This record gives C-alpha cells, sequence and structure tokens, in this order.
RNA sequence: GGAGUAUGGUCGCAAGGCUGAAAAAUUGACGGAAGGGCACCACCAGGGGUGGAGCCUGCGCGCGCGCUACACUGACAGAGCCAGCGAGUACUCCCUUGGCCGAGAGGCCCGGGUAAACUCUGUCGUGCUGAGGAAUCCCUAGUAAGCGCAAGUCAUCAGCUUGCGUUGAUUACGUCCCUGCCCUUUGUACACACCGCCCGUCGCUACUACCGAUAGAGGAAGUAGGUCUCCGUAGGUGAACCUGCGGAG
RNA sequence: UUGGGCUCUGUGGGUGCUUGGCCGCUGGCCAGACCUACUUCAAAGCCACCGGGGGUACCUACCGGUUG
C-alpha cells in the first residue's frame, strides 16, 4: 500500500505458500520475502519493470535480514542454518549450520532428550 | 499451496451435492412459507413433519433473502466477483506459427488486463501449475489448423469453469493493412448478451463476462468508448469487438475492430484444463437422435 | 479471518501529547515536546465555503476573494472550473397570417 | 432465529455465525441456521481436533497411535512444533499440519518411496 | 365431493387508420495546455518469419499459411553413448502373374509395382553436385530457433492438429524523445511535507433592457457579593422556636 | 596386560547456593517428663461456577398475602 494516500497499490504473488517474513533492503532498491515453499524471493519493485527473481532454499524460511551495506542479505531457514547472500550476483556467498549450536531444550511434556 | 487448492476445490465439490439435498428441501419449505402469507392451505406431508416446521424456524431467512437478492449464490465466481480486477492470460498451442501468433496478439489486444505468453517447451501441467502461482483469474488457449485459428480454451483458475469451443468465420485483426486499421483502445469495454435464456446460458455467460474489468459504476451508461457483444442463435454465439462515438441523445456511430468469431461451444466443464478426470457438465451431443432438434443457450 | 472492518470514530483532544502518554514522574519528551497540540492547524481552522464571509468566497488555494472585487473574467473561469468538476461528477387569422 | 426473520442484525449474524464456524471446519454447509441448531456438536469439535485430523489426513494408522506419535513429537504446524493433542486445527491449517525436521518417521517415509536423501 | 396441477377446445376483449418508406439540460456538447503511467501493435539493441522457385488445405486467377528443395554447418566408412508420453479381444498400404488344395463359395505359397541428435576414429574435398527485394509481420528466459517420438479424444484436425521429451544462445531488460493508448486538472483518509485559484468556443437557467409586426408570440444582447454568634425590635403558635428589621462583636 | 563380552537387576552420591533430628519450642528432649487444667459474656454483612432449547403436577428457593 501507498502510505501518502492509502488506497491498494500491488498485490505482489509468486508464492507457493504463506510469505513468512519481509524486510526491505535499507537504501530501498529491493524487498524481500521469504515463504515456507522453501523459497526466498528478490522483489524489486520501484525499478520500471517491477521484477522478481527467486531464490531456491533447502526449507522453510524464518527470518530475513539486512546489511546497512546493501549488499547482502541473511536469511535463516527452518533446519536452521543461516545462509548469507550478495543481493546483487544472486549467489550465496556464505553458510552456517548452527543446529547443536543452539539446541537447548527439555521443556515439561517434551519427551524427547 | 497445492494441498490447499485440492483442498478447497473438492470442498467446493462436496457443499454442491450439499446444495442438491437442501434445495430438494427446500422445495417443501417454499410452499410452507407462501402458505402463511397466504392462508391458502397446504399440502398435508408438508403440514406435518416437525422437524421440517422447526428447521423452518431457524432457517426462514435465507429463503427470503434470496428473494430479495440480498445474497448472490455460492459459486466459484461470488467469492471475487466485482472486488479485484481479474488478470488474463492468452497462450498459443505448443509450436505455434505466425499467422496464429499475430491473432492472438489481436484478442490480447482486445481484453485489457491480459498477457500473452509464448508458450515454446512448456508441460502443460506446469502451465497450470504457473497459474495456481501466480493466482490468475483464466487462462486462454488457442489451437490453429492452418494459418486460421480454430478452438479457444478458456478456463477459469484458481480451479473454475472451462469452455472450450470451435471457431469459425473468424477474420483476423492482421488481413487489413496498418493504413487503414491502427492500434486499438485498452478501454474497459462494456459488454452486452443478447439471447441467452436457459439456466446453462446463464453458466456461459457468467464464464465469460467475469473475464473483464469491473467497471465503474457512477457515469458507466454514460462513459465508455468500446463495447463488446455476444448474440447467440442456434447455439453459435457470435461475438463482435466494437468501437463507438455518440453522435447524438439521438444518433450514434459504431466501427468494428476486433476479430469478428462465431465460437459454438462443446465442452463446459467444472474441472480445469488439466484434468481430464473431471465433472463435464455439458458437452456437445451430435450422434444421438435430436441432439439436432433441441438447443441449449 | 478477523471481521469486515467496521467504521469507529474515535474523538482526540485540543490538549497535548503529555495528556496523551500515561503516568509517570515526568515527561520523558524534551522541552519543545509538551506545546505540540495533538492535532493539527488544519483541525483547529482551514478556510472554506462552509466558513466564507458573505459576499466573498474562499479559493480552492483558500483565499478571501469578494464577488464584487472578482473580475467578470475570473467569474467566467470559475464558472467553467466548477461546473467541470460537477461534470466530472387557436389563434386568429389576423395574428396567424398578420 | 428468536429475532424476527427480516432484521438486518439478524442477516449479518446469520452470514457471521456460519462463515466463521464454517473456517473453523466444525460445520459442512455455509447456508443452514437449521444445521447450526441441530448439528454443532462436541463430536465435530473432536474430530476437528488435530489428532483426529491427522487420521483424515493420513499421517498415521489409528488416531490412537497418531496420538503417540504427537505426543512424542513428530507433529509440526505451521512452522512450530505442537505437543498439546487438542491443538484444534482450524480448516487453514489442515493444509500445514505436517512432519518435524529431524524425524525417523520422515526418513522412514521417504525410505519405503526410495528417494532417501541424506541431505 | 374438496383441493391442487396440467391439457385442449369454446367464448369476449385486445382488433376502427388527420393518413400515405427512407429529446433532456443550474447536470449538457466539443476542444486545447500542462503533468504522469504505460506498450516488441512506441523509442533503442538485436533476432526471426513471410514475401524469390516447387507442392498444396484454406480464404477471395489473386492471396498468404504450412511442406519440400536449394553446400561447407560436406560426403562415406566405423566406434560409443542418452528421453518422455502411449495398452479396448485391438492393429493390417496396395492390388495384381502364376500355382496348391478347394464339385462350387475360399484358404494357402511363390513373384510385380527401445529417437533424432551428439562425441570420437578414419577416408575424399566447393564439383545446377547457390537461403530468397521493396515492403511487411512477429519475439525478451527454459523464450527465438533446432531435433525427433507418440497420440489421434462427440467441435475443428491427416494436404494436419495436439502432446511429451531432447539441445538451447545472442540481444535490451531502460526511456516517454517518435508513434500512440490510457489517466490525471473532482471526490474516495487526517500526521509531518509539498502544492497553491489551468485555458477556449458554445449550450441550458434567472434577471435586465432593446427591436418590430398582431395586452402578444417572436428577433437580438448583457448581467449571474455581609457569612457566623450575640443583642434590641415587629409578627408567627406558644417557654423555647421561626421569620423580618435595626445594632454590636 | 595372568580370562573376555552382551544384556539385565539392585544399592550410593549427582542431576538447583552447603546453617542439625524431634516437641506441647526465648526452652527441653533424644532412656524423655507432667499428662486435664483454665475460663467472661456465641456469632458483623456479601458473593460463592452444574451444557442448550423445553414442561412443570409434587419437592425446594424467593415474593406477596391468610388464620392461629
Amino acid at each position: 500500500w501507498s502510505v501518502q494516500t492509502g488506497q491498494l497499490l500491488d498485490r505482489l504473488s509468486g508464492h507457493e505458500g504463506p510469505v513468512s517474513s519481509l524486510a526491505f533492503a535499507p537504501d530501498g532498491s529491493v524487498l524481500v520475502s521469504g515463504s515456507w515453499d522453501r523459497t526466498a524471493r528478490i522483489w524489486s519493485i520501484f525499478s520500471r519493470t517491477q521484477t522478481s527473481e527467486p531464490l531456491q532454499l533447502q526449507s522453510d524460511v524464518l527470518d530475513v535480514a539486512f546489511r546497512p551495506d546493501s549488499k547482502q542479505i541473511a536469511i535463516s531457514t527452518l533446519d536452521g542454518q543461516l545462509t548469507f547472500w550478495s543481493v546483487s550476483e544472486a549467489q550465496q556467498v556464505s553458510g552456517v549450520d548452527g543446529r547443536r549450536d543452539v539446541s537447548g531444550g527439555r521443556r515439561i511434556t517434551d519427551r524427547r532428550t | 499451496m497445492l494441498r490447499k487448492q485440492a483442498r478447497q476445490r473438492r470442498d467446493y465439490l462436496y457443499r454442491r451435492a450439499l446444495l442438491l439435498r437442501d434445495a430438494e428441501i427446500a422445495e417443501k419449505r417454499a410452499k410452507l412459507r407462501a402458505a402463511l402469507a397466504s392462508g391458502k392451505p397446504l399440502d398435508p406431508k408438508i403440514a406435518n413433519d416437525k422437524e421440517l416446521r422447526k428447521d423452518f424456524d431457524y432457517d426462514v431467512s435465507r429463503d427470503i433473502a434470496k428473494e430479495q437478492g440480498e445474497i448472490d449464490i455460492d459459486d466459484e465466481y461470488s467469492e471475487l466477483s466485482g472486488i479485484v480486477d481479474p488478470r488474463v492470460l492468452v497462450t498459443t498451442s505448443r509450436d505455434p506459427s505466425s499467422r496464429l501468433m499475430a491473432f492472438s496478439k489481436e484478442i490480447r489486444l482486445m481484453f485489457p488486463t491480459a498477457i500473452r505468453l509464448n508458450r515454446g517447451n512448456l508441460i502443460l501441467p506446469d502451465l497450470v501449475m504457473s497459474a495456481q502461482r501466480e493466482r490468475l483469474s483464466d487462462i486462454i488457449l488457442l489451437h490453429e489448423h492452418r494459418g486460421t485459428p480454430t478452438a479457444i480454451t478458456i478456463s477459469h483458475f484458481p480451479h473454475g469453469p472451462t469452455l472450450m469451443a470451435s471457431l469459425h468465420n473468424v477474420v483476423l485483426r492482421a488481413d487489413i493493412p496498418k493504413s487503414i486499421k491502427g492500434t486499438v483502445s485498452e478501454s474497459y469495454p462494456h459488454l452486452i448478451f443478447e439471447g441467452f435464456r436457459t439456466p446453462l446460458g446463464q453458466r456461459v455467460v457468467k464464464i465469460l463476462k467475469h473475464l473483464f474489468p469491473p467497471r465503474d459504476p457512477t457515469n458507466n451508461a454514460k462513459s465508455g468508448n468500446r463495447v463488446i457483444t455476444f448474440v447467440n442463435q442456434d447455439d453459435c454465439i457470435e461475438v463482435r469487438h466494437h468501437v463507438y462515438v455518440r453522435t447524438n441523445y439521438n444518433s450514434v456511430e459504431l466501427s468494428e475492430v476486433g476479430p469478428r468469431f462465431t465460437m459454438r461451444p462443446f465442452s463446459i466443464t467444472m474441472g480445469t484444463l488439466e484434468n481430464k478426470d473431471a465433472d463435464v457438465e455439458w458437452h456437445l451431443s451430435q450422434y444421438t437422435r435430436t441432439g439436432r432438434k433441441k438447443n441449449y443457450f | 479471518k478477523p471481521k469486515p472492518p467496521a467504521p469507529t470514530l474515535t474523538v482526540v483532544s485540543d490538549v497535548a501529547t503529555v495528556a496523551m502518554e500515561d503516568a509517570q514522574p515526568a515527561t520523558a519528551q524534551g522541552v519543545a515536546g509538551g506545546e505540540t497540540s495533538m492535532i493539527a492547524p488544519q483541525e483547529v481552522y482551514a478556510p472554506s465555503k462552509d466558513t466564507a464571509e458573505k459576499g466573498e468566497v474562499v479559493t480552492k488555494a483558500g483565499i478571501p476573494i469578494a464577488k464584487q472585487e472578482m473580475s467578470r473574467e475570473e467569474k467566467l473561469r470559475r464558472r467553467r472550473r466548477e461546473k467541470e468538476r460537477i461534470r466530472k461528477a387557436v389563434q386568429s387569422s389576423g395574428a396567424y397570417k398578420l | 432465529s428468536l429475532l424476527p426473520p427480516d432484521n438486518e442484525v439478524r442477516r449479518k449474524h446469520e452470514t457471521l455465525l456460519l462463515d466463521k464456524l464454517y473456517d473453523m471446519g466444525i460445520l459442512s454447509t455455509k447456508a443452514k441456521l437449521s444445521a447450526v441448531e441441530h448439528n454443532v456438536t462436541v463430536s465435530a469439535f473432536a474430530r476437528r481436533r488435530l489428532p483426529v485430523v491427522m487420521t483424515r489426513l493420513r499421517m498415521a494408522e489409528t488416531v490412537q497411535a497418531a496420538t503417540k506419535l504427537i505426543e512424542q513429537g513428530h507433529v509440526r504446524v505451521g512452522v512450530e512444533e505442537v505437543r498439546d493433542p487438542a491443538f484444534l486445527v482450524t480448516r487453514n491449517m489442515e493444509d500445514f499440519v505436517t512432519w518435524t525436521v529431524g524425524s525417523k518417521i520422515k526418513q522412514n517415509i521417504m525410505k519405503y518411496r526410495d528417494k532417501l536423501d541424506d541431505f
């Protein structure tokens, strides 16, 4: 939606599942979506084509982030790993599998170890 | 997504069979309600089915509101009828030919919110997938024979009904040199329909006229430059595309600008393009005794 | 699905942002914080036809002009502008022969 | 129903109750108040709990054994795991409630259907 | 008998021609200037058809649309190595010389008319053994194009339609300059922020007056602030007590 | 490395920051002891969750009366 007038602008679409977490690149060039359709999705909106580039992942997305230097995205998916991409050359450049690096558990009525 | 569309579409089918039972009921319920206002006596079974009377006392308001036209019926169109703009893509057959591709360009132009698409090397199941991942109103095919289009195939997506029709008597846009023809206006055309008098006629008009954008309702009868017509006789619906200027409150001039079709619809399925295992709704019955005598539409 | 939006009205006052906040021994806000009125100059006043003077009319700019001090040319053009917006919305043979 | 049939607020809340319960799945139609009356039932609630609806989607053979699974915790909803075996699966979530990440169950399925990705 | 429902037949009306084919408007009719948004029917980079010759469905001798041919991206011999869709007790291109066994109708037998591609190895070398003008029309990602394989679905379609797979590029991916098309100049939400009365020719309306025929329709124009306590009083229903007045704290 | 191994089954500390056991507790007791006395004056009120529509003769709650 447009802030300055309020009436709806554009239903972006393309997503094989609900869209899970969203953010703008801090310059404002890029909208980034992550959805549970295993996929993260570069929406360039304010260009004259309102284009889309896919990014296939391994599983569902959970959270997105940008770098203040607006070249890099960090998406945190469901296996638990982080995957770090550079936006322009849409290539993955880094990854961290942090499952044991975060597991702390054993709740009440949590009958797994 | 995919489990979701399977979920909803089957729920539509099952709710139809539900509507069958309950409308068989409401037939009886109708006669009760009329009698109360009328005081005319009634059928004694209706007078003495007890669950029916109590259920009347609950379910009055649906009947009277439907009499009012207060609601539109449950429908694969009624969910989003005049709310949001239907975007529509037109695709050719697998390996298109050039004159066909030009004619498809013509009917893309006639619609106002369309895209064409080069079909190329694309499995038609995955073209349905592209649909249900871009939330289209409508897919549309074209099949030529030899430079001349023969059949179109409207589907309503996400899961709706499909028309499939032959074409005949076609003229292109591209038999006329551009010195006489020209770029045609992408204004939201009006629609008119003549002679659809079956409930099946209203089915086919429903699947047609939910293609086009919603008109704005304030001055629509006054404004507007462009009018699309569907008229039908001998179950061969003929459709033209005209543009007009109003020279008087008593006089007007028309110009004919689209392609001229006659199509005769030969398959209407509550069921999309891939699903050949779906429930057809009316097919064109030659080969029978009086498939030539009777008409639908 | 939540509900259709039912239109709801809610009134605000003339008193300040500090009156909007909750209760605590200090205002956090600065010193220029506090003299702002929670509403806008538009809210307290805008010139309009509905508050116009008698012989005079307001402009779309919101400027006061008298119809008497008005010129005829501007009169014609403002009539045109208003209309533009509007459109956007048996006898004697003696008498007979003679 | 006691409200006279011709009223606006009656019409609005007929539609509201019906479509809301329908999106809670406990019904089967959305046009019949008599169906709300002598149809809406705690049994239908229970058949929209979680283990019953995972038998209906065919996660597991019998709803007992389904309870055993989701108590061990292989059964995810959305993106969370679920322990509470009364997590009432509304109709928008029946399409989503699926298997969890590191599950011996999911790997068993992939074993039988022969794609067993070790990655 | 009653209540419905149909169905047909009867009856009455509708069913008497100053007549002889080819408006509404306080809201309307039509522009114009500026500003935005868009589009392989716009610009720009390229690509690719058709249009040259032969074949023919189609459409109206003309016309394209598909198929074929046309040489360096060659020809011959090997070697190797890859698809996807298809299962109705169902499937055949002939039609013919002879002969067999067939009193006759036939059946025989012999004659005549799970892929291309791609890679590698080696042999020879432009040799009627010539890739299509002006025009026009189409195309921006598994797309142009190439390559085969299958099916043959109640409309169309074997002079072909439609599928599935295979290999897979260049080139813009921006800009409203040309062409256009649409939309602003009204509304439909308020904070900061900004903008600041678009323009033309007529219509319709109210009024004003003018002109000229017979009070009268016409013609032609403009305008739109003394409380509390106490006391002395007069009255009340009297001890008290209340009211009102007048004085002190 | 002059027996090895699986599996089962007990006990003991741990798996949360270390102040003793008990009782009629300002003391005593862990062998326990004394065992029943003493008294001026009943009370303040409220609330206090059973699934829905439905009937209500009898029981009950309430509310209004009636004789004694």
